[PDB]
């Protein structure tokens, strides 16, 4: 997604954006909701995350907890072209990035 | 599969040998339909919309 | 860039200009800073420094 | 219309197709979102076969990039025009003049 | 002459204008530059790029 | 409790410049307070301010948006786009429908509207159309509500009207009735002491809302929201929702999942048969005393239950659980 | 149809006097501008008692020297600045400070008085160096409002801390209710000394700021 500039994020964090971040660790929502309850079953989970059922988010903020999303970018001349930070969930469709890295 | 066999069996079968090819709008995506338009062959039975 | 020309604002030793070596200890200048009358490129000015 | 301007872009619409620019001059009949009528009036054509010049104009449809190209009414009814000038307006742009 | 179509309808004459934070209502330190730019949306844009 | 001096604010004069622009100063005040409120009192109205809009609009021959109509030198859009800028008044309603008839030539303002008894308009020399021929004739019903803050069209997806007709366009809703604020401190020369000053707060609002119960409304909402800043009991969420269903979640849905007759779905009504959990443990010897439910329609019921994997008129004495 | 309460709320207490609380549930904006509006109350809008004069005898300027003392005039006053001072009931109280020796001057060698109540009896004010050494002085401390500099025979001025409250940041940092979406919750982070802890604090500030604009208000429905 296009990158975009976040102030009040820390040095280990970026933005990574609701709708994105949901697909993206769908294997892992469908796991976790089948765990917890909520979902009867697996194929109850992927009609409960089709169904972007609210409790379905804070799930999402469960997952993406303590679990690294790495960054790329196209022109990756060094090391430092791939780095890894803590997904938080952001309101948009646009990744969010530390004004540092 | 015997499983969904059978699971078909405790919910009503009507297993019909079609499948489903509709098209859908992309997930993500939303707006208001402007103007549809079909254009039926030559020598097919035109629609009821058509 | 944009933090750079903020660290360097926060230096840059302008003469008096609501100046004046009133001194104090620290954070408590921060109140100084807000509650205006002093500038905050001045003076120099002296503090006590831990 | 674009504030700080170069006086170019009254061309660039008026030479694009975007915009309907009148074929003859004359004075507006009827005016609508649909449609723009105007009655020849000054020197029409070698028979007097009737004035009027009836514009369509192209309403709201897709482009090659999925971008709305639709057409408006800058003119109003009972309105005197000369030949060459905007009577209905394109997408992005004012009155002859271009905005982006 | 751009200075010259600054008076007329009166603004000042440098560009330059004092501003005020508007969440604090602090005036910032330097008169800042306040002007109107023609602006435009491009394409590309988000939704499609994600 | 025994401490402290400090002084109070009250209203003094209220320019009304016009019907738009307004001027409230409040003089008795002090150094740091008139610098402190007037950004607090700034944002709350330049946001946290009531005021009415246009939420839904229905023409008739007019489908979606996007079309046009015979003698209607303006297309919908802008149409839709006029009817944005509509400065209401509703009396003591959350809820108005102003029905709008105009025919023959000439330009259709905000006056051509239906004169309600409770709607106050502001400016009926409002643009909305601009009719060409004299056989061209409108009429939309249009519909404003109150609330607060932007909210367009675009958050309510689908969450109002179940079916909501094709006519019916959807308008975004500016709520918010005040287009600027500003404020100037200034020192006030009050008849009294000398170290005072008089917070000047410069105001440009649509008409639909005055100065009075625009400052007194605003201010209150700083008083309730301080309101939490007295005591910090810290109180924390309970939280651990329950997560196991005793039934099958379906017996949750309403009767209108069951897509059936209207006959039915009627009869369903009357006998007070809302959710499907009443109709899955009601007996046919029950269906068969409902009025106007013969042969027809209780094979219509048994077939749309039956499919769905349930039965009719079974047991589950657990009927609901448990909030 | 209105508004919301702020509902989680946390608070800790990174000691006695530095605190940091925060506020979950609030809407655009009312976390900074109720974040102006407590910082710009707590920064001078707020009471406490500090010293304002000082008279110390031989010494007549601040640009004189003391002896026996390791600290010029000016670090002293710069001392004096740090004493927190809570008075019983009054809005002027002189204090006579006698002491000779070796050894750290502290505020347990101020007359102990039965209204003026010391916050910190250890806080070092000055520095004798000699047996033969000896400071007497007169300390008026006042009951102001904010911060007063020195913009305002044998009276030196001091800078007067009319505030318990010594410095006040807040974040924004937005909040991500379970129902809507464009929420903040302020952050405050509190730097206090000893005349009053930050939980009456700040419900001190917000009470001043109660007092004001409440003439606007009314009732009924």
């Amino acid at each position: 997604s296009v990158i975009t500039v976040g102030p009040y994020l820390r040095l280990h964090q970026c933005g990574l954006p609701k709708k994105m971040a949901l697909e993206l660790f769908k294997p892992f929502i469908y796991g976790k909701l089948e765990l917890r309850g909520l979902a009867t079953t697996i194929k109850a989970a992927k009609k409960m995350v089709e169904r972007e059922e609210a409790v379905v988010w804070d799930i999402l903020d469960e997952v993406i907890r303590e679990h690294p999303v790495l960054l790329n970018r196209a022109p990756t001349l060094h090391r430092l072209g791939i780095q890894a930070f803590e997904p938080v969930l952001i309101e948009g469709k646009a990744i969010q990035l530390h004004p540092l890295v | 599969t015997p499983e969904e066999k059978l699971l078909r069996a405790i919910f009503g079968e009507k297993a019909s040998d079609v499948k489903d090819s509709s098209l859908r709008v992309p997930n993500g995506v939303s707006g208001t339909v402007i103007d549809v338009q079909v254009f039926t062959r030559d020598g097919v039975e035109k629609d009821k919309r058509a | 860039q944009d933090v750079v020309l903020g660290l360097y604002y926060m230096t840059r030793d302008c003469v008096n200009a609501k100046g004046e070596g009133m001194v104090l200890t620290g954070p408590k200048e921060a109140e100084r800073l807000y509650r205006s009358g002093l500038a905050s490129l001045h003076a120099r000015v002296k503090v006590r420094i831990t | 219309k674009p504030l700080v301007g170069t006086g170019m872009e009254r061309a660039v619409a008026v030479d694009s197709g975007v915009t309907a620019v009148a074929k003859r001059g004359g004075v507006v009949q009827y005016v609508d979102a649909s449609r723009i009528v105007i009655k020849v009036n000054e020197d029409e054509m070698y028979p007097g076969e009737a004035g009027i010049d009836i514009y369509n104009l192209t309403k709201y449809t897709r482009s090659n990039q999925n971008t709305c190209i639709n057409q408006m009414p800058c003119v109003s009814l009972g309105e005197p025009v000369e030949r060459g000038d905007v009577l209905a307006d394109g997408p992005s742009t004012d009155l002859g003049e271009l905005a982006l | 002459e751009i200075k010259e179509l600054l008076k007329l309808g009166d603004l000042p004459t440098s560009g330059q204008i004092r501003l005020y934070d508007g969440r604090t209502g602090e005036q910032f330190e330097r008169p800042v530059t306040v002007g109107y730019m023609y602006m435009l949306k491009l394409n590309h844009l988000v939704d499609d790029k994600m | 409790g025994s401490v402290t001096e400090f002084l109070k604010p009250r209203l003094v004069d209220i320019e009304q410049v016009s019907s738009t622009h307004a001027k409230v100063t409040l003089e008795p005040l002090e150094r740091g307070f008139g610098h402190t409120l007037g950004n607090a009192l700034r944002r709350i109205l330049l946001s946290s301010m009531p005021g009415c809009a246009v939420t839904e609009v229905e023409i008739d021959g007019v489908l979606h948006e996007y079309s046009t109509k015979e003698g209607v030198q303006e297309d919908i859009l802008e149409i839709l786009l006029n009817l944005k800028g509509l400065a209401v008044r509703v009396q003591g309603k959350d809820e108005v429908i102003l029905t709008l008839n105009k025919s023959g030539i000439g330009p259709v303002t905000a006056a051509d509207i239906t004169h309600d008894g409770d709607v106050e308009i502001v400016k009926p020399q409002h643009v909305i159309c601009h009719l060409t021929d004299e056989n061209a004739s409108i009429s939309m019903r249009i519909k404003v509500q109150r609330g607060r803050g932007y909210v367009p069209a675009s958050t309510r997806i689908h969450s109002e009207e179940d079916e909501r007709p094709i006519g019916r366009l959807l308008v975004d809703a500016c709520y918010s009735p005040v287009e600027r604020i500003a404020y100037n401190v200034e020192a006030a020369r009050v008849e009294q002491r000398t170290d005072l000053d008089k917070l000047v707060i410069e105001m440009e609002t649509n008409g639909t809302i005055d100065p009075e119960e625009a400052i007194r409304r605003a201010a209150t909402i700083l008083a309730e929201q301080l309101e939490a800043f007295v005591d910090l009991r810290d109180v924390r969420q309970p939280e651990v929702k329950e997560e196991k269903p005793e039934f099958d979640p379906i017996l949750l849905r309403p009767v209108d999942d069951l897509e059936l007759t209207v006959r039915s779905a009627n009869c369903l009504k009357a006998e007070a048969i809302h959710y499907i959990g009443d109709l899955v443990q009601r007996t046919e010897v029950e269906l068969l005393k409902t009025p106007n439910l013969g042969k027809k329609s209780l094979t219509e019921i048994k077939d749309v239950l039956a499919s769905r994997g349930l039965s009719l008129g079974m047991r589950l004495e657990n009927w609901p659980p448990a909030s």
